[PDB]
């Protein structure tokens, strides 16, 4: 289930993350497990952070990834956005993708 | 014993005149579907009834 | 009645099948088509058309007439980048909006070469020689002329001829790209510097803009329909 | 030609009146098809038609407009822009139906040391957004119709908020093309570009475009004439430069229907 | 002769330039785009081509059955004080996003309509009384026809209206509507008024709605629960599926940027804003 | 009544043209399903809507 | 010219022999296996063979429907806190062990896609209140288009998506597809990465798994049941059922020998022993 | 409406049927095939080629690279068998998965002749002569050069040419065989001798190793497709 | 468009070739049933890949 | 070239070197294998072995008796654990025959020559990301020797690329191979 | 059997459908057509005939 | 050409680079000989050459150097200038 807490203020000057927490339950644990970022945003349709196997940049050059990657967890994961302009909102959003149901999430 | 005939095609696709089959199942003509090949006739029974024939450019009294 | 044995599939409705079915305006009087001008046969004909790129989508002028406009300048020359764009039609926020971006993403794949033209809304009275660049993947995305030189391009000379266009030829390891951005499936990089440098004599403005227009070779391919998400109903 | 022909410079004559231009980048045809009569295959209304020819099929100049660094864009409606235009508003208002094709000349010239790029737009059924939030479809009569002097985009869209009296108009913002799509796209239709360095104008050829035969011109506006910044307006160095966009259209093959009383609009 | 599904273009086998020719330089002023492909600006080699524009072709493209509307009706206990709930649905493909952006690429279109409709029930209150399999009747109302006051009056025994009478539980009902425009081509965008405003005659009379023609396109779906009111309330759901086929469009334009806001182009504020931030010089 | 027509086929089994037929059950046009079979056009009344003919080799402005 | 279904080679009557030539004789090191046949090392009779290797043909192999996931929907009661259940599933031949065994045979494999779908239902709760018939919504949502989040957000709308409306207790769901793979063959094997580690730029970056291609081969199957909240809750179950017919493979390969351990090649400490004890001298 | 009458079977689902289906993809722009090397046509050909077999499985060298290898010696002649093995190509420990067994196991049925290949992976400067033989069932398993003699063998004598192949003749009372171990369906004994005896001069290893290999003859046959028992899924 | 093959006959009763129809109903190959009507190849590509062609009465090596 | 261009596509003349005398004994599997996907050094993982490890360059890499799980949970070794009677990949060794090969026994001969064709799902593809085909050596017979207790002969492999092409030229790759 | 696979519109009932359907009254002598006066072809045929104008439709 | 070309505008393309021109003064071909591969009548080593061909036959663009007032001319040397130039001076 999708648990996101990511309500944030959000410091300027900067910098400070902006974080996506997908608390999981319970028994029937949660593959594939890539997570999406989309912005919102001139969206067509990219300023991305998705994340396959390798942590890929789709291009915003101004991003810092920290998950456990590569391997797997799976995502609570954080993103930053520096620097260090107000590059502001406008809005984000996270979504995920499963084996089960859940190729989906929460702006 | 299949009767073919001509759809009166109305919008045509970006994609020569169009068939379709029918086939009579039963024995009874009141079984059949409705053929809609129907045919028209000229109103004049009602519209011009009178003994003498008229011409539309002349006077009708006379 | 004549013996038969229903199969798998049976009375199920799938959204994409292709049957017939009883009229329920029987013999209606169906009024005529005129010779209207300006019909299409083929989505892909829409992409064959050139349409403005938005380039500059930075935080102020992006959502504005101004992310059309890539302004250029009589400066000195500089070996660094009037632009940086990524071969994503699809994905790229720079693409994805255009009329070619827009019909991809109604589609999973696509294939062929694209062709990108630059039109310069400076003065007559300025010259300028300019490199347009396309570096196929797998390599570090060029910074600079010198490694943008090394691969696909063009050297763009200002005069009468108001625009010029570079051909960016189908190069791909598999028969089909996905209209998202994929490692895998990735286009490369299309670049663009100054070969020499703007210039312009006295009385006449330092600062121009040049327009960019994007669209599809007549090699080019789409399939695979699918939904886009480039429009929602959220309620 | 060796003998001295060129695609810069044309010449136009319609009825007694004629165009010529030394600087023009070729011209238009919408959709690659030239105006002509109604057919009699696809005719619909059966009286004797009314084809005014010369005495309407002629080139009418519009009031002259001013282009500078602050100008969002202008719009313009046909036949709306025509109406009254000598004999072919005559025409148009004593009867019921009407159709008819345009030559659009937009003339704007400058100089070598001048910037700039005008993206003229010929749009089949150009409906416009409103500047009503709390309603739709709105817009009265009277001003989706300007006439000769048209309309202007605007670079924000600011909502009509005064519900009691509404200003019951167009906010036609101009990256959004006035209508909720994308300017950069605008392209897909019928167009030409002025731009300062390589040309004094543009030449769009229109035909009657429409899901009818012939119509109501009164009622319904065949095309619409946008024309936008794509490049801002510069000149030398000074901070606030200035030129004129004129604009000169000429009705063609025009014919009309259903004749009567003369047609006296609410249009204010 | 060229059909949707002929392979593309094979592309030719090309060597150096040393030239008066200049396919790479251009005017776009002109109006037009330039036809260059890959052997005009590079080296290329000889390439059989295979590929096909068979599925992006206008039939293709909307080849597939898009929902425009969810019909709710019901059948309650005869005791209850509210009335019998049937269904009054004035047809459209504005009511939902998706079809209507796809017909929208385009100014004017033609075709004809199959009509697919998915019907769903179920119980409403924590009862636990059955009821009979349900049997719906979908009645077409045109323009001028009686339209039903009461799931039960007299308009539904559609003599000569278009019903379908259909049973839960069997495969989802479907039928087939030719191209019933008063017009040469269905039209997606009116430049216009259905009212001329006489001076001479009050402002109030000559008043219309902006792109709006006949107050009355194509008439309504009116539907209900033919069985008789139930002990235990049984509350149902129609979604109609609708299919462009033996399809036609003319003069295309550029697909809805911004979130629709009503049967117009309107847009509403706070969404004029699509695009997302990037760089100039980042890829 | 019969229309029998070609499948372009894609992926072919370790199994010459195939064919499909199809059938017209009703009157109506309408009624009928999508050819599928249709064609295509060049995009020059889009690409190249200019009077004067224009040659990609030579100079677009002369 | 030879037919998958024709009779094997007859064997020929073969007598004794004494002579230079050494059939029985060979050298496996070249990489061949020697073509002998009974007759070759002993006297034979004439015989007239009958069997056919029909059955074993790479289509006849795989001609059989299998299992490859079991989705799980529900509807709950209005009032539940939790959410309605929609299904999510990423599709693969890899969730399941029998049919990829199989498919792995070989390195390389072409072929069109037919998935049959067996839909079951049942109770939850030890109540008594009933349900009427479900009807269930398959989608299928190709790499790029809107996920569903909600059982009943915009997206179902499928305009452009391939959906399949099945109705419970009716004769089990069936669609074809053909072979869409963005490569000449799809590949049961990727010896290699979906991204090059550039030096010059940051380890995190360049990072991708090891033999995977495309993040997202080919898109999901959203499934829902499109039913409204029951009072009683109902849970279901969607068995998607796979086989590839007009089929071409190559290259081929020894089939796993060890309990597979995620969608690689990758093995598992304590399942590598599969072999059981048996002496080099006993029958 | 075509007066019908559905008969039993109506509406089932038969796993193993073969009929015709609605496609979700209408159009779609198949990519060609690539005339791509090692095509496959009949699972049989895979069964023809020679596999190694695990001939020694004892509880230390099972599971191990060891398990392929066949000890020999220069040791003294004795009528003792080197190895004696089941003719139950599916069913017995040794041949049960090797490429033939682990084909066998997905099929009810078998028959047809088989080939065993043997490689003497031996120093050049090392003779010897083996008995590999074949006794067809119904009697008492050779145990002993002798009775091993008796029935279907091959005399192989060690030379230039490495390997030794000894063709397993079709010879049963059943037209066909059972992937399982069945008394009815038994194929016989295979077992390997010393003819003579391992020789070898000084400065030389007095052990090696001999490879065994089994593969399918052209008059081989699989019938009744079948789930196999070689691979599960507990969970 | 109908196509009519042979069914290779196993247990005959106590009752000359015997055949079978089939006709495809839809557009696209991908819908189409499975012909089952395949070939058979040599597995040489596999069991002999050697340069020089091997003769199985003499000597592998020589 | 390989490194200059986006695409490449190459065939190979692998010529595999190994002699030693009348008196020594032993078998060498030479197997050329397609998409040789080799089993990783992880449990609590999987498809996780780095870049830089799957790819050894000319030294290459080798096959072990027994697999020995990566255990540092916090920084993994990220790297492969190929056991040899499971070709290094989860299949049976015994088995690896049904790939183009040749065996080296001692006895018989001194080398093993194989002619390699490009195989792929694809016409083309790119050399940096994607390798097709693995070259595993495995001695079917142990080495060994007169009576030496500790012998030892050299494995020389010497390669030639064949009918070789390449695509969509541009900067050099400079790849992360630490 | 014959394999059949029922589509979309089975078993509904569309009051404008044009099918056959089983005779109640098998061979039933039915009574022949007499030539009766007035026959009407098509609902036009009557539009196309003169009709009274009721115009003053004051109160 | 009365069909537009002319001797100021060229269009020279080599592999994957295009040049053009709008401003030029027609073009030079050292005297009166075109580039052409070593003929057999008039080869010297006898092993079979490596031609590069697209790869290393195309448009390399060397450092911009700046023209002032004060500059009194600059000098390169072939093939010396294009030795780092990617697979040609490999
Ligand atoms: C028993 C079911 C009968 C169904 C009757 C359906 C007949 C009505 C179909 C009307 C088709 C409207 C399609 C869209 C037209 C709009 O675009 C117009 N505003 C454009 O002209
Ligand atoms: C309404 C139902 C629509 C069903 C849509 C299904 C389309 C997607 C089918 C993908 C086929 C994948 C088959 C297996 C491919 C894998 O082996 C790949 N990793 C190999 O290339």
């Amino acid at each position: 289930v999708v648990q996101a807490p990511t309500q944030v203020p959000g410091f300027l000057g900067d910098s400070v993350t902006l974080p996506c927490y997908l608390q999981v339950p319970n028994m029937e644990v949660t593959h594939v497990s890539q997570l999406t970022w989309a912005r919102h945003g001139e969206s067509g349709s990219m300023a991305v952070f998705h994340q396959t196997q390798g942590p890929s940049y789709s291009e915003s050059k101004r991003l810092e990834f920290v998950a456990a990657r590569l391997g797997a967890e799976l995502r609570d994961a954080s993103l930053r956005m520096f620097g260090l302009r107000v590059e502001d909102e406008g809005s984000y959003t996270c979504l995920f993708v499963t084996f089960p149901q859940g190729s989906r999430s929460v702006d | 014993g299949a009767q073919v005939s001509s759809q009166k095609v109305g919008a045509h696709e970006n994609s020569s005149t169009i068939n379709y089959t029918t086939i009579n199942y039963y024995r009874d003509s009141a079984s059949n579907a409705a053929s809609k090949q129907d045919f028209s006739q000229d109103p004049s029974k009602f519209t011009e009834p009178i003994k003498d024939v008229l011409i539309k450019t002349a006077p009708m009294l006379n | 009645g004549l013996p038969v044995m229903n199969t798998p599939g049976s009375n199920q409705y799938l959204t994409a099948d292709n049957f017939q079915s009883p009229c329920a305006l029987p013999e209606f009087d169906v009024t005529p088509p005129i010779d209207i001008p300006g019909e299409v046969k083929n989505m892909m004909e829409l992409a064959e058309i050139d349409t403005m790129i938005p380039f500059d989508l930075s935080a102020t002028k992006k959502n504005t007439m101004e992310m059309y406009r890539v302004r250029l300048s009589d400066k000195p020359h500089t070996d660094d980048p009037i632009l940086c764009l990524s071969l994503s039609p699809a994905s790229d926020p720079r693409l994805s909006h255009t009329m070619l971006g827009e019909i991809l993403n109604y589609y999973t794949h696509w294939a062929g070469s694209l062709k990108f033209t630059f039109l310069f809304c400076g003065s007559m009275m300025a010259t300028g020689k300019l490199l347009v660049s396309y570096a196929p993947p797998g390599a570090d995305p060029p910074k600079k002329r010198k490694e943008a030189m090394l691969g696909t391009h063009v050297i763009w000379d200002i005069g009468l001829q108001s625009s010029c266009t570079m051909v960016v030829p189908w190069i791909s390891n598999t028969t089909y790209r996905q209209t998202i951005d994929d490692s895998f499936t990735e286009g490369g990089y299309i670049s663009v510097f100054y070969q020499t440098r703007i210039v312009v004599p006295l009385s006449t403005p330092r600062e121009m803009d040049i327009l960019g227009f994007v669209s599809a070779c007549n090699d080019f391919s789409v399939r695979l329909l699918r939904d886009t998400t480039h429009i929602e109903q959220k309620a | 030609e060796a003998c001295g022909y060129s695609d810069r410079v044309l010449q136009l004559t319609l009825g007694n009146s004629t165009i010529t231009t030394q600087e023009a980048a070729n011209s238009v045809v919408a959709y690659g098809r030239w105006p002509e009569y109604l057919r009699d295959s696809e005719a619909n209304p059966v009286d004797q038609p009314t084809e005014p020819d010369v005495a309407a099929c002629r080139f009418y100049t519009l009031d002259t407009v001013s282009w500078t660094k602050e100008s969002r864009g202008w719009w313009w409606k046909l036949p709306d822009a025509l109406r009254d235009m000598g004999l072919f508003g005559q025409n148009m208002y004593y009867h019921y139906l009407g159709r008819s094709g345009y030559t659009v000349h937009v003339q704007c010239n400058a100089s070598k040391f001048h910037q700039g790029a005008l993206g003229v737009f010929a749009v089949p059924e150009m409906c416009l957004a409103g500047d009503s939030n709390t309603t739709t479809m709105h817009t009265s009569y009277q001003n989706a119709n300007p006439g000769e002097k048209g309309g202007t985009f605007t670079g924000t869209f600011t909502p009509d908020n005064n519900q009691t009296s509404p200003a019951r108009r167009f906010c036609p913002v101009d990256y959004l093309l006035g209508n909720g799509t994308l300017l950069g796209n605008a392209f897909v239709f019928p167009h030409q570009i002025i731009n300062l360095r390589t040309n004094n104008c543009a030449t769009l050829v229109l035909p009657y475009v429409n899901s009818l035969s012939i119509d109501s011109m009164v009622k319904h506006n065949n095309w619409g004439i946008a024309i936008l910044p794509l490049a801002p307006l510069n000149f030398a160095s000074e901070s606030s430069p200035e030129i004129p966009i004129t604009l000169t259209i000429a009705p063609m093959c025009c014919e009309f229907n259903g004749l009567r009383n003369i047609t006296l609009p609410r249009l204010q | 002769a060229a059909t949707s599904r002929d392979a593309l273009p094979n592309t030719e086998a090309s060597g150096p330039t040393h030239s008066k020719e200049i396919p790479a330089l251009t005017a776009v002023e002109t109006g037009a785009t330039n036809p260059l492909v890959p052997s005009d600006t590079v080296q290329t080699r000889h390439v059989v081509q295979h590929r096909s524009r068979s599925e992006s072709s206008i039939e293709s493209f909307f080849a597939r059955g898009a929902c425009v509307t969810i019909m709710t009706v019901d059948n309650p206990a005869s005791t209850t004080n509210k009335d019998k709930l049937f269904a009054v649905w004035k047809i459209t493909y504005k009511d939902t996003v998706q079809l209507r952006r796809k017909l929208e690429f385009f100014t004017y279109s033609r075709f004809d309509m199959e009509l697919t409709f998915v019907v769903t029930a179920n119980f409403t209150e924590t009862n636990n009384g059955h009821a009979l399999n349900q049997v719906y009747q979908i009645m077409y109302v045109p323009p001028g026809a009686p339209v039903p006051e009461k799931w039960d009056d007299y308009t539904w025994q559609t003599s000569s209206n278009p019903s379908i009478f259909y049973t839960y539980g069997t495969a989802p009902a479907r039928i087939s509507v030719p191209y019933v425009g008063i017009s040469n081509a269905y039209s997606h965008f009116y430049d216009g008024f259905s009212k001329v405003p006489l001076k001479d005659q009050s402002a109030a009379l000559g008043d219309s709605l902006y792109g709006a023609a006949s107050l009355n396109d194509f008439g309504i779906l009116a539907v209900r629960v033919v069985n008789d009111h139930n002990p235990t309330k049984v509350t149902s759901k129609i979604r109609v599926y609708l299919k462009p086929k033996h399809i036609r469009v003319w003069c295309p334009r550029p697909p809805r940027a911004v979130a629709y806001y009503g049967p117009g182009v309107d847009y509403k504020d706070g969404t004029l804003t699509p695009l997302s931030t990037k760089d100039l010089t980042t890829y």
